[PDB]
C-alpha cells in the first residue's frame, strides 16, 4: 500500500477540490466566467458546461480529494439542488483557508472547530438575512419566482426560465404544501421549437398512425393497459422453437406472426374500443389490430394516466389482466395533435390539472439536460420555500453579512481559532472576490465594503457581479431559500475538515 | 561445459564462503541468545533455534557452506540440540586457520590437529562425564525435575518451571517407553488460568466442528468409538451428475430427497460402523453435521492429522480413509472422551486411551508475544531431560569445560610443538566462542567473564562456567546447567571434521559450468 | 575457443593443461591423497583423490590435454595408482622444455631427449623391482600392495579397504592367476560404519527382495528392465487409477496376467525375476501366489550390473527370454553386505565374477572416495597377478632413475644431452607432488634422498613425519608399487607428453 | 538472498516499525484525526482506527506484518486499545536507537522495557479494581461507551448501542463465565436505517419474511421446522440445477411443483409447527400455498443460518424435510416480522426469552459506512463493556495512567542497580507518548500538556482527572469521563512491550531486505 503522509496529503487535500473548484466557481457565483468544456479523453468535443457534474465527473475526478467532493458535492445538488458547484468551490475556499493556517503550522482540530463553529454562527447570520417571503401567495408566487429565477442562474437556459418560473410555482401553487415533481410530466422529442415548452393537457404520446387505422379517436374511454404486447403476446404457448436447419431459420421468424393475431382475442374480450397499454406494437402488426376494428393504443404511458388518474379523479392500476383490474380511464379525446412534421397521439382528459404534462421540445438534449436539473434544483428550493419561504440574500451578499459577523466574533469569540473563524469568514467573501473582476470590478472594496456596508444595514443592498454593481439583492432577485444557501453552506463546510483532518491516506 | 578451480584461491574463496553463511548462525543461541526469523521466497518466514534447519533453508551454494549444513545437521540429529554451536565452530578453524593459509602454510596434515586434539576434547569431556541420573534422588525423576526447571528456565519460565517441572517429569516418565517429540506435544488453551500447563496422557484435540450440534450433539463418551476420518461429506452425497435433471415433472422433490438420504447413509456408514466420536480431518455438509447431531454420534470436522495420528498412538486407533469402518483398530478407543472448554472453545480430549502413548499438555500462556517461549521452554526439557536420562554422563553447561579445554590444548601449545602450537592454539581458540558467543549475544562481557572463568580453573577447576541469565561466572555443574557429557563430543567430532573435509579440498570442480 | 594460433598450443598450452589436470596428484598423490570436491550437472559434492576421477567429470576445452586423460583412463584400468603420478610426472617432463625453448633447442630434438631416455628408463624399470610379492589367496599380504595403490587414491582407511578388496578380488575367483575387468561389483549402502563395509561375493540387489522366497539354492534369473504392471506379450498392462471399475478387472486379470509372466519366466526357468521396471499390487501378489522371486523396481544399476556379471539380458519387454537372456548364479539368499537385509546372490562358478564390496559410510561420497580405493585394489591386484613384481613406491624409484639417466645426459651429448638431463629431471617432481601435500619443500627431500645416494628405499611421502621432510622407505613401509604401474606411469606420461609436445596451432576457416 | 544483521536489522526493525506509528498517532484517539485512505480500487476509507488502518494497509516487512497482527488480538477481546499498543511499540523501538547507541546491547536493554512494563501494568492494576455487576456496570458500561462508542464519534443518543450492548455481552457471555463471547454476539446491521435506529435482537432476526402479511406476522413460543428442503429453486450441492427446457415442462411442473408444496406446507403442519424455516425457501407459487395452506412459515433461511435458527435459539436440530418430526422444532420465545422503524430494515425475528445461543445486536444506518461506523465503534464498546461486564475493571485513559505509571515506573525502574536501571527509566519514558500524540491531536503542545497532567500526578500521582481526550478544554480524565478497562490497558503493554523486546530477541533475518512480510 501507498502510505500518504500530512505533507502532500494536506497538499492534496488542498489541490482536488480547487483544481475543480477553479473550473466551477467560473460557472458559480454570478456571471462574469463558465465553464465551457473541452472534451477529449472520450472523443472529439466541445461541449459549454455551466453544470458542476458534468464539469466535474466528465473530467478525470481520480484525485482521492477530489472525490470526496464530486462524491459529496453531487449529492447536495441531488437533495437541495444546485450543490455540485456550490460544495465544490467554498470547500476549495476552505482548502485556501486551511493551507495558509496549516502553512501557518496549526492543528487540523484546532482549525475543525474554528470554521465548524464559525459554520454555525454563520449560517445564524444566514438565518438573519434569511427573510421569510410567505407573506401572501403572491409573496410567496414572487418568492418562488425570484427563487426559481436565482437557481436557473448562472446556467444557460433559452426558453426555459419564465416558463418553468411559471410550472415550478404553478406545480407548487397546486399541491400546497410542497411542488410536484410528481405532477409534471417532461416530454422530450424533437419538436423543431428551440427551448419551447408548455404545460400539457393530458399527455401527449408519440406515434405514426398508418396501415389501415383512422388517425384520430373521438369520444375515447381509454381501457387502462399496465401490460400490453411487445411482439408474441406472452401465455402458456407463447413460444416455440422449430428450427432444424438454415430454412427453419427463415421460418421461425414467420411462425410468430401468428402470435400476433392472438394478441386480438385478449382485447376482443374487453370489449372497449380504445385500449391504451404500455407495450408497444409495430407496422406489420398495425394491420391486424387496425383491421380489428378496435382502436388499440400502443406505449400507453404510465405517468400520463398517473397523471389523467390524479386529475380526472379516477384510478391508474397497476397489474392488469381483465378490463377491470384497473379502473377504467375517462378521457375526452384520444387525438393526434401535430406540431411541425410530428405526429403526436395525444390523450386529452384534463388541462393543466394538478398533474401536468410538461412538453419539453429542443434540438439539444444537453439543454434540455440542464433545464431539467435547474428546474430539478428550483422546484426543490421551491418546495423548501413552501416550507421555508425566507429567502436569504445571495450573491455573495450572504457571504459578507456572515463574513462581517464571524469577523467580528472571531474577534471576541475564540482565544485562539479567531484563526480560523476569521478565515472561515475569509472563504465566505472568496467566492464573491473570483467574479467581480469576471465583471471587471473590484471585488477588494466590495467585500471591504459592501460587505461592511450592507453588514452595517444595507443587507439588501449587494452584490451585482453581472454588471460589477451594488445593487439590492431582494430588488435584483438574487436570494434563495435559506436552507439551499445553508445547504451548501453545510457540505462544503463538512467537505473542507473531512481532509482537512485526513493526515495520511493508503493507496493499494 | 566445466568450471574448476585448484589452489588457494579456490581454498582462500572456500574458507571464506564457509565463514560467510555460517556468520548468521553465530548469533543465534540462548535465552538472550538471538532467534533467527529467516524469509525463504516471500510469505514463508522461519524462526529457529537452530541452525540446521536454516542451514537447509538457507542457500548453501559452496562446497564450503553445503558442508557446513549436514555437520550441525548431524547434530541436529544426534542429540536434537548443538546446531548453531557445530555451525559455528566448524568454520571457527577457518578465521582461526586464516593465518595459517594467509601465510601460504598449510601441510595438508594441519587438519589432522583437528581430530588429533578432539581426541583429547572427546576424550576430556567423557573423562569429566558424570552421571546425572544414578547419583541424583533415587527416584532420578526430581533430577529430571531439576533437569526440566533449568531446562524450562534454559528458554523462557523460571516463574512456570516448578509448576511445569513436575508435568515436564510426568510426560519424560510417561513417553519415555518410545520417544518422540510429538507424543509429549502440548495442546494450546488460552483463556482459562493462565501460566498453567496440564498434562494428560491422552491427546486433547483442536479442532471439532459442529453448529446446529454445536453444544446440543453429545460431547461425552465413556468411551469412545472413533472412526478417524479423512473422508469429506458435504450437503448430499453421491448422485448422477450426467444426464440428471431437477425442475423434468415428477423429479423435483424426489431426487432432492434421494440427495439426503444417501448423505444420510454414508453420514450413517461411519455411525452404525461403531464410530461414537467421529473425526472427520475434511469437511463436513452443515445439514451433514446436523446428522451427526441427530445420530448422538459426536462429530469433528477438519480435525487435525496430528489429533488422528495422536489418536492411534494413544488411543489404539488408526486412520480411516473411508465413512463405514474398516476395523475396530482403525476404530480409535478411549475410555474417556471429554469434550471441555478451556478459554471458551471446544476441544476434544482423547483421555484413558488403550495405549494413551501420545502425552499432551494443556497449557495457558500470558499473552501474545509470551506464550510460545513457554512452549519451547516445555520441548526444551523433555528433549534435554530425557536427555539427562538419555546420556547418564554429563558434564557442566554453559560452555563449563571448553573453558580449561584452551588451556590444556594451549598447555600442548606449550608442551609438545615442533611447530603446530598454532595449530593447536588455533584448536584451542575454537572451544569458548560459543560461551563468548553466548553471553556477548546478551551483551555481558564474555572475555572477562571467560578469562576470569578460566583464571579460576587455572587455580583448579573444570567446570566452572557460564550461568546464562546474566551470563557471568558460576559452575554450571553446581548452577545445574547440564548438557551431557556426549553432547559436547557430539559437536566435537562434527564440526573439528568439516574444517579438516574442506581444506583437504583446495580444488572444487562443476561440471554444469556457469 | 578450441581453436588457437601463436604458438600457445606449442609454448602455453600443454604446461598449462597439465597442471590443471595435475596439481590434484600433487595433494592427491602418495601413501595418502587429498580429497577434491567435484560438482556434476546435479548439483552434489565429489571428493576426489585418483587423477582419472577428477578428470572424469572435469570437462575439458584442451585439445592438448584430451589426448592424456585417456592414458590416465589407459594407466586406471592397467595398474591405478600412478595415474596420479601420470599427471604429475608428465608435469616435469614437458616444462622443461620451456628452458631449452629459450635455450633454442628444437621440438623432436628435445622430444627424441625424453623418448630415448623413457626408452633407457623402461629399461631400468626391470632393474630397479625391489623384491616383490603376491598371493591368489591371501588377503593380508595382497591387501599390503592393494592397500598402497589406493593409498594415493585413498585418505580413509588404508588397511581395512586393504583386506576388502584383497579378499574380494581374490575370493570371487577359484584361482584369481586370473583376473578380470568387473570381479568385483559395489552396492553402496549407508548406515553403520564404513569399516563395517563386507566382502560378499555374489549379486547383491540393495533393492527390494519381494514375492516369497521360493528358491534359495536357485538363484537362476529371467532378466527384465520390463515392468510387471502386466506388461506381456499378448496384452502390456499397466496400472491404470483412471476409473475404479477398470480398477477392479486389474486386480482380476492381472493376477492371470501376471500368470502368464512369472510363468514364462519360470516357463524359459528361473525362481529369480530381475524386474528392472516396477511391479504392480496385484502382480507381486500373484508372484507371492506363483511361487517365484521377484527383485522388483530394482534399478539400471541392479540390473546390468547382473546382466553383466550373469551374462544375461534384460527384456524391455515380455517375449520368453533365452538362456542369454537368462543367467544362474551360485545361490539366491536373504543376507546382510555390510549389515543391510536384502537379496544377495552368490557368484563363483555358475555365471560369477561379482565380488560384492558394499560401499559405506554417512553419504554417498564415503562411497565414492572408497570407491576411488577398490578400483584400483581391483586394477593393481591383476597387475599383482601380471606381475607379482613389487617396485620402491612412488617416488622411491626415480631418485634411482635420476641420477642413472643423469650421467646418461653425459653418455647423450648432443642436444639430447640437456633433455635427458631433463628427463633425469622429469622424474622428480613426484616426491616434490608427495611433499607439497605433506607442505614441506623437496629440495629437503630431495638432499636426504639423495644423502645416501641409493634410493631403493628411502622416500618421503605424505605424513606427519613429512611434516619435517624425512626419509622413510617405502619399500619397507609396504609401499611398493607394481613393475607394470612403474612401467606404465612412465610409459603413457612419457607417450601421450611427445605426441601433444609437437602439436601446433590449430588451423580453422 | 541475503542476511542482514545487526544494526542494519536494527534500522531494518524500527525504520519499518516507526512510520506506521505516525499514521496511528495522529489518528490517535477521538481528537486522532481521521485517515481517508483509497485503495487501487477506487475505494476510500476515512480511518482513525488502527485496525482499520492495519486492514487498510498491505504494506510489506515483519513490522507490518507484526502490526496488522498485533493490534487485532487488543481488538476483539478488548476492542479500544487498538491505537496505542503499535504506536508505543514504534515509541519503545523509538527509544532503543538511541539506547544501543549509548552502547546498551539490544537485549541488555530488552528485559528493562519488559522488566519496566511490569510497574505499568502493576500501576494500572491500582488504578481502579472495581468490579460492578451488569446492572450496576450497565451505566459504567455505556459511561464506558461513552468513551469506547466515543472514539468512531457515534456515541450520545447510540446509548442505544451503549445498553444494547450492555444485554448483548450479557445474553450470551455470562458475567461468571469470563470466557469471551463475540462468536455468539450477532453483529448486524442494514443499510437504510439510522444510527439512532438501533435494536439488541435476543434471538435470530431471519432477513425474509412469512410468504405473506395475509398469514399471521406471528409463530407463536417454538414450533419452529428447521428445513433443508426446496419450495423454491433448490440449487442442490450434489447436482447442478438446470430448470425445465420445454413447453410441456411448465405445464406439469406448475401442477406437479404446486400439489406437493400443498401437501408439503401441509405436511409440514402435518409434523407440526407455526413457522417451518426453509434453507430453500418458498416461491412465489409456494407463498400462495404458504397462504393456501393456511400456515405460517419462513422462505428464505441461510444455509449456514439453519443451523444457526437451530443452534441460536438452542431449538432442536431437524436437518431436512425428511428428517422433519414433532419433538425437534427450532425454538423461539415468539416469532415476529419486525419493522424496525425504517422498512427498508426488515426482518422476520425468531427472538428468544427462551435461550439465545446467538444474541443479535441490530444496528441501522443510512448506508454502509454509518453502520460500521456504529459496529465497530460498537464493537470495541460491546469489546470493553464485556470485559467490564466480566471484570469492571476500569483505568482512567488518556495517558495520565501512564503519566502516573512512567513517574513510578521510571523510580523504580532505577531501582535495579543493573543496567536496566537507566534501560527501564527510558522505557518510562514511552509511556508518556499516547497522552501525546493525542495531545497533538488535542489541538495541544503535549509536551506542557503532559506536564500538566505530570503537575497533576505531582498532585495525584494517579489519574483521577487528566488533560483533555476529546478536545474541549474541561482537562479530566474521571470528569471528561476518559476511561479505559483496567484490563485492555495492561493487554496494550503485554501486546505493546514484548513485540518490541520479541523483535529484539530476533534481529537476524534472511532477507536482502525490510520489505519481505
Amino acid at each position: 500500500a501507498d502510505e500518504e503522509r500530512a505533507e502532500t496529503a494536506r497538499l492534496t487535500s488542498f489541490i482536488g477540490a480547487i483544481a475543480i473548484g477553479d473550473l466551477v466557481k467560473s460557472t458559480l457565483g454570478p456571471k462574469g466566467m463558465d465553464k465551457i468544456l473541452l472534451s477529449s479523453g472520450r472523443d472529439a468535443s466541445l461541449m459549454v458546461t455551466n453544470d458542476g457534474a458534468t464539469i466535474l465527473k466528465n473530467i478525470g475526478v481520480d484525485n482521492p480529494a477530489a472525490k470526496v467532493l464530486v462524491d459529496m458535492s453531487r449529492v447536495q445538488d441531488d437533495e437541495v439542488g444546485d450543490g455540485t458547484t456550490s460544495v465544490t468551490v467554498l470547500a476549495a475556499e476552505l482548502l485556501r483557508e486551511a493551507e495558509s493556517l496549516i502553512a501557518k503550522k496549526i492543528h487540523p482540530q484546532t482549525i475543525i472547530a474554528g470554521w465548524r463553529e464559525a459554520t454555525k454562527a454563520a449560517r445564524e447570520a444566514l438565518l438573519s438575512s434569511a427573510v421569510d417571503h410567505g407573506s401572501d401567495e403572491v409573496k410567496f408566487r414572487q418568492d418562488l419566482m425570484n427563487i426559481a429565477g436565482t437557481t436557473l442562474s448562472s446556467k444557460l437556459l433559452t426558453h426555459h426560465k419564465d416558463h418553468f418560473t411559471k410550472l415550478a410555482v404553478e406545480a407548487v401553487l397546486r399541491l400546497k404544501g410542497s411542488g410536484n415533481l410528481e405532477a409534471i410530466h417532461i416530454i422530450k422529442k424533437l419538436g423543431g421549437s428551440l427551448a419551447d415548452s408548455y404545460l400539457d393537457e393530458g399527455f401527449l404520446l408519440d406515434k405514426k398512425i398508418g396501415v389501415n387505422q383512422p388517425k384520430r379517436i373521438e369520444n375515447a374511454k381509454i381501457l387502462i393497459a399496465n401490460t400490453g404486447m411487445d411482439t408474441d403476446k406472452i401465455k402458456i404457448f407463447g413460444s416455440r422453437v422449430r428450427v432444424d436447419s438454415t430454412a427453419k431459420v427463415a421460418e421461425i421468424e414467420h411462425a410468430e406472426k401468428e402470435k400476433m393475431k392472438e394478441k386480438v382475442e385478449r382485447i376482443l374480450k374487453h370489449g372497449i374500443n380504445c385500449f391504451i397499454n404500455r407495450q408497444l406494437i409495430y407496422n406489420y402488426p398495425e394491420q391486424l389490430f387496425g383491421a380489428a376494428g378496435v382502436m388499440a393504443i400502443e406505449h400507453a404511458d404510465f405517468a400520463g394516466v398517473e397523471r389523467l388518474a390524479l386529475v380526472t379523479g379516477g384510478e391508474i392500476a397497476s397489474t392488469f389482466d381483465h378490463p377491470e383490474l384497473v379502473k377504467l380511464g375517462s378521457c375526452k379525446l384520444i387525438e393526434e395533435v401535430m406540431i411541425g412534421e410530428d405526429k403526436l397521439i395525444h390523450f386529452s382528459g384534463v388541462a393543466l390539472g394538478e398533474a401536468c404534462t410538461i412538453v419539453l421540445r429542443g434540438a439539444t438534449q444537453q439543454i434540455l439536460d440542464e433545464a431539467e436539473r435547474s428546474l430539478h434544483d428550483a422546484l426543490c428550493v421551491l418546495a423548501q420555500t413552501v416550507k421555508d419561504s425566507r429567502t436569504v440574500y445571495g450573491g455573495g451578499c450572504s457571504e459578507m453579512l456572515m463574513a462581517h459577523a464571524v469577523t467580528q466574533l472571531a474577534n471576541r469569540t475564540p482565544g485562539k481559532e479567531a484563526v480560523a473563524m476569521e478565515s472561515y469568514a475569509k472563504a465566505l467573501r472568496m467566492l464573491p472576490t473570483i467574479i467581480a473582476d469576471n465583471a471587471g470590478y473590484d471585488s477588494a472594496d466590495l467585500v471591504a465594503q459592501l460587505r461592511a456596508a450592507h453588514s452595517e444595514g444595507n443587507t439588501t443592498a449587494g452584490l451585482d457581479m453581472r454588471e460589477g454593481t451594488i445593487g439590492d439583492m431582494a430588488i435584483l432577485g438574487i436570494t434563495e431559500s435559506f436552507q439551499v444557501k445553508r445547504q451548501v453552506l453545510l457540505s462544503a463546510a463538512e467537505a473542507a475538515e473531512v481532509i482537512l483532518r485526513v493526515d495520511n491516506i493508503i493507496k493499494a | 561445459g566445466t568450471d574448476s578451480s585448484q589452489g588457494i584461491p579456490q581454498l582462500v574463496s572456500n574458507i571464506s564462503a564457509c565463514q560467510v553463511i555460517a556468520e548468521a548462525v553465530r548469533t543465534t543461541l540462548g535465552p538472550r541468545g538471538m532467534d533467527k526469523l529467516i524469509v525463504d521466497g516471500r510469505g514463508k518466514a522461519t524462526i529457529s533455534n537452530d541452525g540446521a534447519t536454516i542451514l537447509k533453508l538457507l542457500d548453501v551454494v559452496h562446497p564450503a557452506a553445503k558442508t557446513l549444513v549436514d555437520i550441525a545437521k548431524s547434530q541436529d540429529a544426534e542429540v536434537g540440540d548443538g546446531t548453531t554451536s557445530v555451525t559455528l565452530l566448524a568454520a571457527e578453524f577457518l578465521k582461526q586457520v586464516k593465518p595459517y593459509v594467509e601465510e601460504g602454510l598449510h601441510p595438508q596434515i594441519i587438519i589432522r590437529a583437528f581430530r588429533t586434539a578432539t581426541q583429547l576434547a572427546v576424550n576430556k569431556i567423557k573423562e569429566i562425564a558424570v552421571t546425572v541420573k544414578k547419583a541424583d534422588k533415587v527416584e532420578q525423576r526430581k533430577l529430571l525435575e531439576k533437569c526440566a526447571m533449568t531446562a524450562l528456565s534454559s528458554k523462557l519460565i523460571s516463574q512456570q518451571k516448578a509448576f511445569f517441572a513436575k508435568m515436564v517429569v510426568d510426560a519424560v516418565m510417561m513417553l519415555d517407553d518410545l520417544l518422540q517429540l510429538k507424543m509429549i506435544g502440548i495442546k494450546k488453551v488460552q483463556g482459562g488460568a493462565l501460566e498453567d500447563s496440564q498434562l494428560v496422557a491422552g491427546v486433547a484435540f483442536k479442532k471439532t466442528f459442529s453448529y446446529a450440534g454445536f453444544e446440543m450433539q453429545p460431547k461425552k463418551y465413556h468411551n469412545p468409538k472413533i472412526a478417524l476420518l479423512n473422508v469429506e461429506l458435504e450437503l448430499k452425497a453421491e448422485k448422477d451428475n450426467a444426464e440428471i435433471r431437477v425442475h423434468t415433472v415428477e423429479d423435483y422433490q424426489a431426487i432432492v430427497d434421494a440427495e439426503w438420504n444417501i448423505l444420510y447413509d454414508k453420514l450413517e456408514k461411519i455411525h452404525h460402523s461403531g464410530a461414537k466420536v467421529v473425526l472427520s480431518k475434511l469437511p463436513i455438509g452443515d445439514v451433514a453435521t446436523q446428522y451427526f447431531a441427530d445420530r448422538d454420534m459426536f462429530c469433528a470436522g477438519r480435525v487435525p492429522e496430528e489429533d488422528l495420528k495422536r489418536t492411534m498412538m494413544a488411543c489404539g486407533g488408526s486412520i480411516q480413509t473411508s465413512v463405514n469402518a474398516l476395523s475396530a483398530d482403525v476404530l480409535g478407543r478411549c475410555q474417556v472422551f471429554e469434550e471441555t472448554q478451556i478459554g471458551g472453545e471446544r476441544y476434544n480430549f482423547f483421555t484413558g486411551c488403550p495405549k494413551a502413548k501420545t502425552c499432551t499438555f494443556i497449557l495457558r500462556g500470558g499473552a501474545e508475544q509470551f506464550m510460545e517461549e513457554t512452549e519451547r521452554s516445555l520441548h526444551d526439557a523433555i528433549m534435554i531431560v530425557r536427555r539427562a536420562i538419555k546420556n547418564d554422563s554429563v558434564v557442566a553447561g554453559g560452555g563449563a569445560i571448553e573453558m580449561e579445554l584452551s588451556k590444556y590444548l594451549r598447555d600442548y601449545s606449550r608442551t609438545i610443538p615442533g611447530k603446530q602450537q598454532l595449530l593447536i592454539g588455533a584448536y584451542a581458540k575454537a572451544l569458548e566462542i560459543i560461551p563468548r558467543q553466548l553471553c556477548d549475544n546478551a551483551g555481558f562481557d564474555a572475555t572477562n567473564i571467560l578469562n576470569k572463568l578460566r583464571a579460576r580453573h587455572a587455580q583448579g577447576g573444570t567446570w566452572y562456567g557460564v550461568d546464562i541469565n546474566n551470563e557471568d561466572i558460576a559452575d554450571n555443574f553446581e548452577a545445574f546447567v547440564w548438557e551431557p557429557a556426549m553432547v559436547r563430543i557430539n559437536a566435537l567430532t562434527a564440526a573439528s571434521e568439516a574444517a579438516c573435509l574442506i581444506v583437504s579440498v583446495d580444488e572444487t570442480i562443476k561440471n554444469p559450468r556457469s | 575457443a578450441k581453436h588457437f594460433s601463436g604458438l600457445e598450443e606449442a609454448v602455453y598450452r600443454n604446461i598449462q593443461a597439465c597442471k590443471e589436470l595435475a596439481q590434484t596428484t600433487r595433494t592427491a598423490y602418495g601413501p595418502n591423497g587429498m580429497n577434491k570436491m567435484v560438482i556434476n550437472h546435479l548439483e552434489k559434492l565429489f571428493v576426489t583423490n585418483d587423477a582419472a576421477t577428477i578428470l572424469r567429470e572435469l570437462e575439458v576445452q584442451h585439445p592438448a590435454a584430451k589426448m592424456i586423460v585417456m592414458a590416465s583412463h589407459m594407466q586406471e584400468q592397467e595398474v591405478g595408482d600412478g595415474t596420479n603420478f601420470v599427471l604429475v610426472f608428465a608435469g616435469a617432463l614437458l616444462e622443461l622444455a620451456e628452458e631449452l625453448l629459450r635455450i633454442g633447442l628444437s621440438v623432436s630434438e628435445v622430444i627424441e631427449g625424453y623418448e630415448i631416455a623413457c626408452r633407457k628408463a623402461h629399461e631400468i624399470l626391470p632393474n630397479l623391482v625391489c623384491c616383490s610379492a603376491k598371493n591368489l589367496r591371501d588377503i593380508d599380504e595382497v591387501s599390503s600392495l592393494l592397500r598402497t595403490s589406493i593409498m594415493s587414491k585413498q585418505y580413509g582407511n588404508e588397511v581395512f579397504l586393504a583386506k576388502l578388496i584383497a579378499q574380494a578380488c581374490v575370493s570371487i575367483f577359484p584361482d584369481s592367476g586370473h583376473f578380470n575387468v568387473d570381479n568385483i561389483r559395489v552396492c553402496k549402502i549407508l548406515g553403520s560404519g564404513i569399516s563395517s563395509s563386507s566382502v560378499l561375493h555374489g549379486m547383491v540387489f540393495k533393492k527390494e527382495t519381494e514375492g516369497d522366497v521360493t528358491s534359495v539354492k536357485d538363484a537362476k534369473i529371467a532378466v527384465y528392465s520390463c515392468p510387471f504392471d502386466g506388461m506381456i506379450t499378448e496384452t502390456k498392462g499397466t496400472v491404470l487409477i483412471k476409473t475404479a471399475e477398470e480398477l477392479m478387472n486389474f486386480s482380476k486379470g492381472e493376477e492371470n496376467l501376471m500368470d502368464a509372466q512369472v510363468k514364462a519366466i519360470a516357463d524359459t526357468g528361473a525362481n529369480v525375476v530381475v524386474t528392472g521396471g516396477k511391479v504392480a499390487d496385484m502382480a507381486l501378489h500373484y508372484a507371492n501366489k506363483y511361487n517365484i522371486m521377484l527383485v522388483r523396481l530394482n534399478s539400471k544399476w541392479d540390473l546390468r550390473r547382473l546382466c553383466k556379471t550373469v551374462g544375461a539380458t534384460a527384456l524391455p519387454r515380455l517375449t520368453p527370454p533365452v538362456l542369454e537372456e537368462m543367467g544362474h548364479c551360485d545361490s539366491v539368499y536373504l543376507s546382510e553386505v555390510g549389515d543391510t537385509q536384502v537379496v544377495v546372490f552368490k557368484h563363483e562358478k555358475e555365471d560369477g565374477a561379482i565380488s560384492t564390496i558394499v560401499l559405506r559410510g554417512s553419504t554417498d561420497n564415503l562411497m565414492d572416495d572408497i570407491e576411488r580405493a577398490v578400483d584400483d585394489g581391483v586394477n593393481t591386484f591383476k597387475v599383482l597377478t601380471r606381475d607379482k613384481r613389487l617396485v620402491p613406491g612412488g617416488g622411491a624409484t626415480e631418485i634411482e632413475l635420476a641420477k642413472q639417466i643423469t650421467s646418461y645426459g653425459e653418455t647423450c651429448p648432443g642436444l639430447e644431452q640437456y633433455a635427458i638431463k631433463k628427463f633425469a629431471e622429469a622424474f622428480e617432481a613426484i616426491p616434490r607432488a608427495l611433499a607439497e601435500n605433506s607442505g614441506v619443500k623437496a629440495n629437503e627431500v630431495i638432499s636426504k634422498l639423495y644423502a645416501v645416494h641409493q634410493e631403493g628405499n628411502k622416500n618421503v611421502g605424505l605424513d606427519i613425519e613429512a611434516e619435517v621432510p624425512a626419509v622413510k622407505d617405502m619399500l619397507e613401509a609396504g609401499i611398493l608399487d607394481t613393475y607394470l604401474g612403474k612401467y606404465w606411469a612412465i610409459k603413457l606420461a612419457t607417450n601421450a607428453a611427445v605426441t601433444v609436445l609437437r602439436v601446433d596451432q590449430i588451423i580453422m576457416a | 538472498k541475503s542476511r542482514l544483521m545487526g544494526l542494519e536489522a536494527l534500522k531494518s526493525h524500527i525504520m519499518a516499525a516507526k512510520a506506521v506509528a505516525n499514521t496511528m498517532r495522529t489518528s490517535l484517539g477521538p481528537n486522532g484525526l481521521d485517515k481517508m485512505m483509497v485503495d487501487k480500487d477506487g475505494d476510500v476509507t476515512v480511518t482513525n482506527d488502527g485496525a482499520t488502518i492495519l486492514s487498510m494497509m498491505d504494506v510489506d516487512h515483519q513490522i507490518a506484518k507484526l502490526m496488522v497482527e498485533l493490534s487485532k488480538s487488543q481488538d476483539d477481546e478488548i476492542g479500544d486499545g487498538t491505537t496505542g499498543v503499535v504506536v508505543l511499540a514504534g515509541a519503545l523501538l523509538e527509544e532503543a536507537e538511541q539506547l544501543l547507541d549509548r552502547g546498551i546491547h539490544p537485549i541488555r536493554i530488552a528485559d528493562g522495557y519488559e522488566q519496566a512494563a511490569r510497574v505499568a501494568i502493576e500501576h494500572l492494576d491500582k488504578i481502579s479494581d472495581s468490579v460492578l455487576v451488569d446492572i450496576k456496570d450497565t451505566e459504567p458500561l455505556i459511561q464506558t461507551a461513552k468513551t469506547t462508542l466515543g472514539s468512531k464519534v457515534v456515541n450520545s443518543c447510540h446509548r442505544q448501542m451503549a445498553e444494547i450492548a450492555v444485554n448483548a455481552v450479557l445474553t450470551v457471555a455470562d458475567m461468571e463465565r469470563r470466557d469471551v463471547d463475540f462468536e455468539l454476539i450477532k453483529v448486524e446491521g442494514k443499510v437504510g436505517g439510522r444510527l439512532e435506529d438501533t435494536k439488541l435482537i435476543k434471538g435470530v432476526i431471519v432477513d425474509k419474511d412469512f410468504s405473506h402479511p395475509q398469514m399471521p406476522k406471528k409463530v407463536e413460543d417454538a414450533k419452529i421446522a428447521i428445513l433443508t428442503c426446496p419450495f423454491e429453486p433448490p440449487k442442490p450441492k450434489t447436482k447442478h440445477k438446470l430448470d425445465v427446457t420445454s413447453v410441456e415442462d411448465y405445464k406439469a411442473l406448475q401442477k406437479y411443483e404446486k400439489e406437493k408444496f400443498e401437501e408439503m406446507i401441509q405436511q409440514i403442519k402435518e409434523t407440526g409447527a407455526n413457522l417451518a424455516i426453509c434453507q430453500w425457501g418458498f416461491d412465489d407459487e409456494a407463498n400462495h400455498l404458504l397462504l393456501q395452506n393456511n400456515l405460517p412459515a419462513v422462505r428464505w433461511v441461510g444455509g449456514p443460518e439453519i443451523e444457526l435458527i437451530a443452534i441460536a435459539t438452542g431449538g432442536r436440530i431437524v436437518p431436512r424435510f425428511s428428517e422433519l418430526t414433532a419433538e425437534k422444532l427450532g425454538f423461539a420465545g415468539l416469532v415476529q416480522e419486525i419493522s424496525f422503524g425504517t422498512t427498508k430494515d426488515k426482518m422476520l425475528v425468531i427472538e428468544q426469552c427462551k435461550n439465545s445461543r446467538a444474541v443479535t445486536i441490530f444496528i441501522r444506518g443510512g448506508n454502509k459506512m454509518i453502520i460500521e461506523e456504529a459496529k465497530r465503534s460498537l464493537h470495541d464498546a460491546l469489546c470493553v463493556i464485556r470485559n467490564l461486564i466480566r471484570d469492571n475493571r476500569v483505568v482512567y485513559g488518556g495517558g495520565a495512567a501512564e503519566i502516573s505509571c512512567a513517574l513510578a515506573v521510571s523510580q523504580e525502574a532505577d531501582k535495579c542497580p543493573t543496567l536496566e536501571q537507566y534501560a527501564m527509566r527510558a522505557f518510562a519514558d514511552a509511556l508518556e507518548v499516547i497522552p501525546m500524540a493525542l495531545s497533538e491531536n488535542s489541538g495541544m503542545n503535549p509536551i506542557q500538556t503532559m506536564t500538566e497532567v505530570r503537575a497533576r500526578q505531582v498532585k495525584e500521582m494517579n489519574p483521577a482527572l487528566g488533560i483533555d481526550c476529546l478536545h474541549k478544554g474541561t482537562n479530566d480524565m474521571k470528569q471528561q469521563h476518559v476511561i479505559e478497562t483496567l484490563i485492555g490497558k495492561k493487554q496494550q503493554i503485554s501486546l505493546a512491550t514484548q513485540m518490541v523486546r520479541m523483535i529484539l530477541k530476533i534481529d537476524d533475518i534472511r532477507k536482502p531486505g525490510e520489505s519481505e512480510e
